[PDB]
């Protein structure tokens, strides 16, 4: 019992420590997701629902299963009730429940760390919410940023000094990448929850546009 | 049965008669057909008594269930959808005579303009619903009499008290032309029931007020 | 009910009337039968209201569900197939009276010719579908009046706005000959709804522009 | 087994010992729940039914499963019978049963401690009830207050020395926050009451300006 | 069959006839249709005998079951609900001839006013129920004769004794106009059964007292 | 295999030893149940059927499950057959069966000890029956009294020395409270109930509050 | 078929005829319809033969099954309930023609008064039962003739043998007016069967006593 | 495997040895069952079928489950075929199969020993049959007597030195009570029953109270 649990906890923790890092932070226009990812088509940041986004660190097949499950959960709820009833807090809760169950009852724990983020609906003034769910179902509410994967304390502290509320998109983007080094379009995955989009807030920033945003003043 | 609902500036009103029948025989005089199902919503149902009360009860429980589970109430659209799914789930039974149709009246705390925050939703036996954008609606065997009366009286609706009076008068007309709809019983002191819903929530209208409006209507038609 | 759809150079347009009936009685005047189901797709449905609205809602969810799961939207053929599968799934209820038929209009972002990327698909109660190669189509109890009207007007369709006019006029004719299709209500200010889809996506046509077209048709026939 | 159950017990006890603390105490107007909770939106205190409230300490996902299971139970029982028939003793009993099953049969025991509280129905005269259910399904009926989570012994002694029945709302909250200290502004507390003076639904949160107004 | 129930100041009374038929044939003379199902509730059933007695037996068990499980009895509203759920669960069987409808009479120990704490609830075949606020109700093939008799006699109900006589006379009238309801058999000495319920519980009314009331009514009509 | 049952046995034995004690004894009017119980509202004594009562020691959630199962069994048997056909012997037999399978097959053995008691039906002259069922399903028929939970030997010896079968409710209640004291106390800490053979139908009745106080002192 | 049962001071008697038919054709002359189902009860069944015999056999098995499993026999109320449940259990098949109704006769050892311990219980196709409190009852196509006969002869029942004689006479009257019920066959020497139940248990009446009584009835009706 | 089987065997044996003893012996009138049984109302000896009886030693809940399974088996077989087709050796054989399965596959083996006994039909001349089925399903055919439970060797030998075929009921009871004593016993400490070949159908009969003591002196 006790040793099974500490052996599971250390397998998962070491797995996450060997993975590439992800940061999500709130800025003036919503929430920004920045991930270290050389891949071209295998993504670690995804849309969940109209104003709700997902980012993950760790083993790909595992957090992709969690991503699909979250999309299924959200679309199922919005269909059953209404779209406006699906919230970031709900999905963070389901992920906490799911990861607790996985962590205690499956053959191997999932080596993943998740971030669920929500921005306001169009024309509404509601501060973004960031949620961090860890491999054991522990859930945390955060107001400025979330750091996941790899060596967290360098990146988290780099952001602790460099973070300022309501930063512009370009400023937040370079604050984030700076903290990550503590890197270009072929090596980063970037996306945003843009609170000023009318319906679907999720937008990737890719290729020519991303380098543009990286370099611009 | 007749249930009426109408919008007024700043709220909504719903009222229903008190008669229960078995064929031509009157089996009830004090029946309740309009329930506060949520802090901001009332539903009135017409049809088979057992199914109507089952709908009202289970619907109110479903709303409170979601509110307690998730810490916030459903959006009005969500409330609509769940009533619709319940009605659609009864379709098989309704085809064998256990039919009930609800009418939903609510106040949407999240609407942009509080003066237009009243909502009226009508339903059919398969779950189809319409949000009524002309201010009033009715369900039950007297619905066309009540609807056609409100067509002529609706312009007099300027506030809650005028709205309630038009509601009670439309039910009066439904009772005048439909034998399955009961009018005010001034011998026994039984009158239609009404719920009024505004930004401060949904409240039951006291019998006393409905009695006074009824006596006013009766006197207006006698001389 | 009448829903019409037609292709124009560079896009497609779809419009629907606003009447709802229960037998002979008019039970609704502002009903919405044409939905933007996807950035490049609109569905209009005729039939039982409950089944029609469930079709639209669930269809839109299914398309975006696929899009979010797989990172890419369905090909237009895939959209057609999922709609067909949904209709076919409703066949049992439709045989007991809960019948609803959709009309699909879209813009195929992958079509070779942007000027012919408009697509119109009709469906039957068993899920059979037809991609309409002749540019227009209609569904509902006024569909034959609208189709026979567009048969004569289609040669005037040269851009989105003329297509919009022809669509509204075909709905006018359907309403003229079918009591279950509602015409323009100039007392209440209620007009057909329309969606137009070109390379930039699907947008709702503003009420005022349909009102002007409706009034021009009316005064032109007096 | 003996040591299987002994380490299941120790895993649970040390989990709860590491968690933030929750207090529930009876006061003149009903029952007051005060919990250390940094979160803005994750709740340790919840309504269960009209006059029945819930508070929990421990691992969030686990006691949230328990919270929802109780709401499912209560709503189903009220629908089946009547609202009145749902009682606090009932929910407490179901939590004892459920946590017992969980404690023996689940892969890992729940690192949770629960409180179920009931106040009178409006206009009725009945002393409030507090029930405390621990990770193995042990259940205890407590007359004045309940402490859960973290280092409970200090808080319990502080309450044993400062608690007086029929206190006012502000006095009770004062005392509660004090005992919790023995182990705290708006931004770190979640507060709610079961308000016996409310006509139907007693549960009410005290948040923000209203909350700091009372310290 | 006819079962009657009425409220009197401080309690409620329920009485029922003793006849069992198979078509035109009288198949039973001493039957019992009114059961004390709980310390504060009585149920009388009309309909198919096997179903009727199954209802009373299982209902009484369900109430006691809840009581021993939870240490407290069900609220009266909960009692209504379980009787309704039972009647509803039987609807399928009732539609092919196993129909039984109950009448519930109780004394609500939780009501604020002890003098009006009597309760009478009627049921339909689908489980719909009504709490009777007009003081009396009846079920069975003679129920409308009995209700119309109580309509005229109810103003005489001032205590348990007047209520009991009014109940028995209403059963007398029902038996007078319906051949499926048995009247008092003075040859065999068989009379209706009655239960009376007040704050001290539900008790069977002894046969002799109903016999007195019956002989008084008969003589009162000669 | 042998060791597993040895450990289940010791877990259950220690669980029951840590628990507060309960006494059931026969007296002139039926059977008396007395339990050390601080709780206002949580019950160690319960009605099972008309003339059949229940008492338990140990872990509450477990003996409450057994209590609910016994109520379910009796009500089903009375419904299937007749109310008369439900006996205390039957319920005790089902508890022996049930605790046996629990003791061998469940994840953890139940830390409970049960007593099922039966009195005569109204107007019948039959001496009470007491049955003890332990955590492994062992069942014993006891003629005068049953003690369960905690340190049973002091309480049992006090009962051997002081017991009278034909005692009044007051005397039996105080004999019982005395014996309970002997193994380690009034209204606020006791749960008391009787199977009263003089009641015409349902024999179980609790003694609470003022009435119980009147029986403990004078 | 006709089965009769009647109570006498100190016991009960049950007797049945011996005829089996297929439409109008006689397919059996020695059939048996009254079974001793336990030390204190007899069951006589009318209807489809297959179902009737299955009822008797399976009921007797159920009573002893209970007795051996629980160490004590069922109370008479329990015996009644189990037969009712079995009858109800056959309702669907009876609706398609496999209909059989039993008549139960017993002696309740737990009754206060040993002279009134006889019990007679009738059943309908749905399991409804009636404990017959006027002393006699019958089942089968001749039941009404036998009942009306027993109505006139019952005042003569004062002990076991007068009761047996009245029972045989009632079966005689049933056979007289019902072609599906067989009378005494004095050519073949076949007579009704009877079971008598008192405090000492249930015993088969020997054929000779029924023959004697039968011939007495015949001789009395011929002159 | 040898671990498991040896442990199951001795758990079962030790269980049976700590239990009170039962003897069944053939006598002039059928089969006599005498059991050491303090209880007023709980039974170790039971009727199985018309001419077949049951006795057991060990844990009450276990041999009671087996007793009920035997009553069920017999009543079912007699219903399916005929009463006359149910035999003592059939019940014994099914007890062997059942205890064998239990012994190898149940969570804990049953600590029981069973005796199934059969007498002649009324008016028939047949030797009584006694079968002894032990905890592992071993089955033994014995001609004169069977001893089960507790320390069986003293009791077995007393019977050997004292048993005579067809003894009278009184004599057979004395021999049984004596042999039980060897391994102070009066009516209040004994459960006694007989399979009485002279009964017309159900042969099982208990001997209690006045009648048993009358037999006892
Ligand atoms: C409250 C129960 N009750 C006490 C004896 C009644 O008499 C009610 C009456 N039952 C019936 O007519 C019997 C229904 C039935 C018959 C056969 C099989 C299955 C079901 C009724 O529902 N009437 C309907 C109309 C109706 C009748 C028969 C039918 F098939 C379809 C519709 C009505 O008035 N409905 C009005 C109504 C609306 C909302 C809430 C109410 C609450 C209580 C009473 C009435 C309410
Ligand atoms: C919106 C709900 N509502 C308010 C109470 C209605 O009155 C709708 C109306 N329901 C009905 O007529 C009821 C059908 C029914 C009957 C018995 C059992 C089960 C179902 C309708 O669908 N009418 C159809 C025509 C029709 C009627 C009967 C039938 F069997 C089949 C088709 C229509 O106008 N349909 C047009 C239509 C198309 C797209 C979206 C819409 C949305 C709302 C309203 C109408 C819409
Ligand atoms: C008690 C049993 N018994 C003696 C054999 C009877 O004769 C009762 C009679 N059964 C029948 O008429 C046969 C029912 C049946 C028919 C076809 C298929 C399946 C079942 C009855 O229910 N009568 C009803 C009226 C009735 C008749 C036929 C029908 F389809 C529906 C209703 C009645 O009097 N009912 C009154 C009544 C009410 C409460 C408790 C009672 C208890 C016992 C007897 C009567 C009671
Ligand atoms: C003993 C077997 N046998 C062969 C010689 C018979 O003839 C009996 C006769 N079977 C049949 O008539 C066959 C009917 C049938 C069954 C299933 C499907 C289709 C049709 C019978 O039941 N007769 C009934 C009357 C009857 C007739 C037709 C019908 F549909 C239902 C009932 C009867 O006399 N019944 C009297 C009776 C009562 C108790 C025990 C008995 C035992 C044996 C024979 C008769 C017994």
């Amino acid at each position: 019992m006790e040793q099974a649990m500490r052996e599971r906890s250390e397998l998962a923790r070491k797995g996450i420590a060997r993975a590439k890092s992800v940061v999500a932070l709130a800025y003036a226009g919503g929430v920004l997701f920045v991930a270290e990812n050389p891949s071209r088509s295998l993504q670690k940041i995804s849309e969940l629902y109209d104003r709700v986004g997902f980012a993950a660190a760790g083993k790909f097949n595992e957090f992709d299963n969690l991503r699909r499950g979250g999309i299924q959960f959200a679309d199922t709820r919005g269909y059953a009730y209404d779209r406006r009833d699906v919230t970031g807090r709900q999905l963070a809760n389901v992920y906490a429940q799911t990861l607790g169950t996985i962590f205690t009852e499956q053959a191997k724990p999932y080596e993943v760390e998740l971030c669920v983020a929500e921005v306001a609906h169009y024309g509404e003034t509601k501060r973004p919410e960031l949620y961090r769910i860890t491999y054991d179902g522990s859930i945390a509410d955060e107001p400025h940023f979330v750091v996941m994967g790899g060596t967290t304390e360098p990146i988290a502290n780099a952001l602790k000094e460099s973070y300022a509320e309501n930063a512009s998109l370009t400023d937040a983007l370079r604050i984030a990448v700076a903290a990550l080094r503590a890197l270009g379009v072929a090596s980063l995955e970037v996306a945003v929850l843009d609170a000023n989009r009318p319906r679907r807030a999720f937008r990737r920033i890719t290729g020519s546009a991303l380098q543009a945003l990286l370099v611009d003043q | 049965t007749t249930i009426v609902a109408l919008k007024y500036p700043g709220g909504v009103v719903m009222a229903g008669d008190r008669r229960s029948t078995q064929g031509n025989m009157i089996s009830g005089r004090d029946v309740r057909k309009v329930y506060i199902t949520d802090d901001y919503t009332a539903t009135g149902i017409a049809g088979t008594a057992a199914v109507a009360v089952e709908f009202a009860r289970l619907y109110a429980v479903e709303l409170e269930h979601y509110e307690k589970l998730e810490g916030v109430p459903l959006t009005f659209a969500g409330k609509i959808n769940r009533l619709a799914i319940m009605v659609r789930g009864n379709l098989a039974a309704a085809m064998q005579g256990l039919l009930a149709l609800p009418l939903l009246a609510g106040y949407d705390i999240h609407a942009s303009d509080p003066q237009s925050a009243g909502r009226i939703v009508s339903f059919d036996a398969a779950g189809g619903w319409n949000i009524e954008e002309e201010g009033y609606q009715a369900v039950g065997s007297g619905s066309l009499f009540a609807k056609s009366s409100m067509k002529k009286l609706y312009s007099q609706v300027t506030d809650g008290d005028s709205g309630l009076r038009v509601a009670v008068e439309a039910l009066y007309d439904a009772a005048d032309d439909d034998s399955a709809t009961g009018g005010p019983d001034l011998v026994r002191g039984i009158f239609p029931t009404a719920v009024i819903i505004d930004a401060d929530g949904a409240v039951d209208v006291p019998e006393s007020r409905i009695a006074e409006l009824a006596r006013a209507i009766i006197e207006s038609r006698s001389g």
